[PDB]
């Protein structure tokens, strides 16, 4: 409850 | 030894030229208030102003010959007085003989005409002018421009469909972004309506300026609802509980696509809609998924607007941001609107 913080993955290459 | 496209427009202007034709002309003439003379104004106008930028140098863009410039332009008019022509014969109150003098006296409607002329031409030549330079560049409102993209298709069946496929993928970038910034008219038409954003099934049975781009919008997000939902094949079931969910931010919350990207508020709703239902927490697996979209861009998921007031990525708009306002709607689901 409720955000799910995350990593983007690095990227675009 | 010319291109297709460049091929197709000298057949489409073939033996046609930049004034309007004795057809057009004897239209022009049955009106009560004859509109040729403000119509060339606007031309002369937009002509002026098309050739200064296109010959004037900025960081984005280099500038380039006025001899191009003219050639484009003169070709752009040639296409203007043909379809003009077209539209006005094949309009309804000119079968039924009626005076077409306000019809033909909308500003807004010549000079979208006539940029859109512009782009087909820029397009068939492959410009390094791209869409939106046309309208920036003419001070056009996306949101009045839109509309005479499907006049176009429609009146114009010279065009090739890649021509077709093109200017259809302009009227998607303005429906999913350039139309949302803090500038466009479209909050103007909100405010007179007393800002009540038509809902879907009010849309997809009002029929003004609102309610024709609502309906498009609906129309174009519920497309990229569909594919996305054969990623993970979901359900039919699901697929509705996830589309009121979107449909819930536009009404209730229309500010969250000020100077923002309609996938982005899609896609900030597919996730939520998924972690508080049985099918459950499909992760950014569909973002992978979403990389097979025409449209999708990595800017839309990696640069989103939070506050301006730097700008981050989805994931990080979507917690600050986007909770805070959906979080008591979507809690809920620990009605449905109809999918089109």
């Amino acid at each position: 409850s409720l955000l799910s913080f995350e990593k983007l993955d690095r990227a675009s290459p | 030894e010319f291109t297709q496209s460049v091929s197709r427009l000298q057949s489409i202007v073939a033996g046609l030229k930049n004034a309007p034709s004795d057809q057009l002309i004897n239209i022009f003439e049955s009106c009560v208030r004859n509109p040729v003379e403000n119509i060339m104004k606007i031309l002369k106008g937009i002509g002026e102003t098309f050739c200064q930028h296109y010959t004037q140098s900025t960081d984005e863009q280099p500038g380039s010959h006025i001899d191009f410039a003219v050639n484009r332009l003169k070709l752009a008019e040639i296409l203007y007085y043909k379809i003009l022509e077209t539209v006005m014969v094949q309009e309804t109150r000119r079968l039924h003989g009626m005076d077409m003098s306000v019809l033909l006296e909308q500003d807004i409607f010549h000079r979208s005409l006539m940029a859109c002329c512009l782009e087909i031409v820029l397009f068939a030549y492959s410009s390094p002018r791209t869409f939106p330079w046309i309208i920036e560049v003419l001070n056009l409102q996306p949101f009045y421009f839109y509309k005479v993209i499907e006049v176009v298709i429609r009146s114009e069946e010279g065009l090739s469909r890649d021509m077709v496929k093109h200017l259809n993928s302009i009227e998607e970038q303005i429906l999913e972004s350039l139309a949302w910034s803090h500038d466009s008219a479209l909050w103007e038409a909100l405010q007179v309506s007393a800002n009540k954003v038509p809902t879907c099934e009010e849309v997809i049975f009002r029929t003004g300026s609102l309610a024709l781009f609502y309906r498009k919008v609906y129309h174009l997000a519920s497309v990229r609802l569909r594919d996305l939902c054969l990623k993970l094949d979901v359900s039919n079931e699901l697929r509705r509980k996830i589309w009121t969910c979107f449909e819930f931010t536009l009404v209730h919350c229309p500010d969250l696509m000020k100077d923002r990207h309609l996938d982005q508020l899609l896609l900030c709703a597919f996730y939520i809609m998924a972690k508080v239902t049985k099918e459950e927490r499909t992760f950014q697996e569909i973002m992978k998924s979403y990389r097979n979209q025409p449209q999708a861009n990595s800017h839309v998921y990696r640069s989103v607007l939070l506050k301006s007031e730097e700008r981050g990525d989805l994931i990080k708009f979507y917690n600050t941001i986007y909770v805070g306002r959906v979080k008591s709607f979507a809690l809920k689901y620990d009605p449905l609107s109809p999918f089109p």
